[PDB]
């Protein structure tokens, strides 16, 4: 990009001046929760009285007398998911230079052609 | 007088008649083993519970053996280890209650030697289904020389009861004490020949069974626990996988979409 403007939204899109946080609750009630459901959360210990979107579900068998698990605003730090960041990271390093080292021999393929053009002028000034 | 009968390999032994020295004092069977799934909240009075379920339990037979000499006790002890000692698990019931039988597995239980010859015993069988039922299924006629129903088996006395139909509605009485579902591991057979595409609703429990494809009068539909077949071949992918269940008591039947039924439910009691 070349204008200001686009640059200043990058910018702004590029850092994050709020906390993380990632809420977890463990719900065992009757009403069934769906992927989709926006729920009112009400917690006067923790102070919470909001709106709370549903973000990760682990529910468990109607018939297995388990608790239910649901995140909001996105999930816990783990380690997998830190592992599976580097594993991609890598591979687009992989193909970034074997990009670039075909892009290099072009670059000396494309010097080859000039070279030749250089010769044929200096003989045609002769 | 008291005795044991144990059902093996196809095969009723009287315990008593099978070893003449040893005879049954008592039998008595702990009560059901009632547990709910309780779920705590903390800060919260109480629990909140689940489901009901009921845990294995255990008939036990109090017994004596009466030798006539010391090695004649040391091999009548040897046989009955072999007897009531087997691989998988067989069915017992008593004297007092021929009607009831229960599915066990025997538990090691040891002679207490008290003379030179007489020995006491108390022969425990765990029952790890959790209920007891029926020696005869659903099919058996309710007629005297049958010799296999008997009092207290909660069959009702103001209606006759048969388990065969040729109309589209009916009543089946589930005369158990538990709710016969299939997917409980429950014994549950329905035979039915008729003309058309077919559909069976059980209405008092809301389930619906249904079959889409013409069947003919000489193709017999066989549902067994949760396997739909015609001519002992599975068809499950032709059906909606739904499956019927048997509420105690009345459960009021309607079939549609085929004529000329005939449709016939084999299933056991299933009591506590």
């Amino acid at each position: 990009i070349t204008n200001n403007d686009d640059l200043l939204i990058f910018a702004k899109k590029q850092i994050l001046d709020v906390p993380e946080t990632a809420l977890t609750i463990a719900y065992k009630g009757k009403e069934p929760v769906s992927e989709r459901d926006v729920w009112y959360f009400i917690h006067e210990p923790m102070g919470f009285e909001t709106e709370v979107k549903v973000t990760k579900i682990k529910s468990s068998h109607p018939w297995s007398k388990k608790f239910q698990e649901i995140g909001f605003s996105n999930s816990r730090r783990d380690m997998v998911r830190i592992q599976t960041q580097i594993a991609n990271q890598v591979k687009k390093a992989s193909v970034d230079t074997n990009k670039i080292n075909s892009f290099s021999s072009i670059a000396m393929n494309a010097y080859d052609s000039r070279i030749l053009t250089e010769v044929v002028g200096v003989v045609d000034g002769d | 007088m008291s005795d044991l009968f144990l059902e093996l390999n196809g095969k009723v032994h009287s315990l008593s008649e099978t070893f003449p020295g040893l005879s049954v004092q008592e039998v008595s069977r702990q009560s059901p083993q009632l547990s709910m799934e309780t779920a705590e909240i903390a800060g919260t009075d109480g629990v909140i519970p689940g489901m009901t379920q009921f845990k294995p339990f255990i008939f036990s037979a109090k017994c004596n053996l009466q030798a006539l000499d010391i090695p004649d006790y040391h091999l009548a002890v040897r046989e009955i280890y072999e007897f009531l000692f087997q691989r998988d698990s067989y069915y017992i019931w008593s004297d007092q209650m021929p009607g009831i039988r229960y599915e066990v597995h025997p538990k090691p239980v040891d002679f207490s030697r008290e003379s030179d010859r007489v020995g006491l015993l108390t022969i425990e069988f765990d029952v790890f289904k959790g209920y007891a039922e029926s020696r005869g299924t659903s099919l058996d006629p309710m007629t005297f020389e049958v010799d296999l129903w008997q009092m207290g088996m909660n069959l009702s006395n103001r209606d006759d009861l048969f388990y065969v139909f040729r109309e589209n509605t009916f009543r089946v009485y589930n005369a158990g004490s538990d709710r016969v579902n299939p997917l409980m591991r429950h014994e549950l057979d329905i035979a039915m020949t008729a003309n058309g595409t077919p559909t069976i609703h059980n209405l008092t429990t809301g389930e619906s069974f249904e079959y889409r494809k013409e069947l003919q009068k000489t193709d017999v539909l066989l549902l067994n626990n949760i396997y739909p077949l015609v001519n002992n071949r599975r068809v499950g992918k032709d059906t909606n996988h739904g499956i019927i269940t048997l509420e105690k008591g009345w459960n009021d039947f309607e079939i549609k979409g085929v004529t000329d039924v005939t449709i016939a439910f084999n299933f056991p009691f299933i009591y506590r």
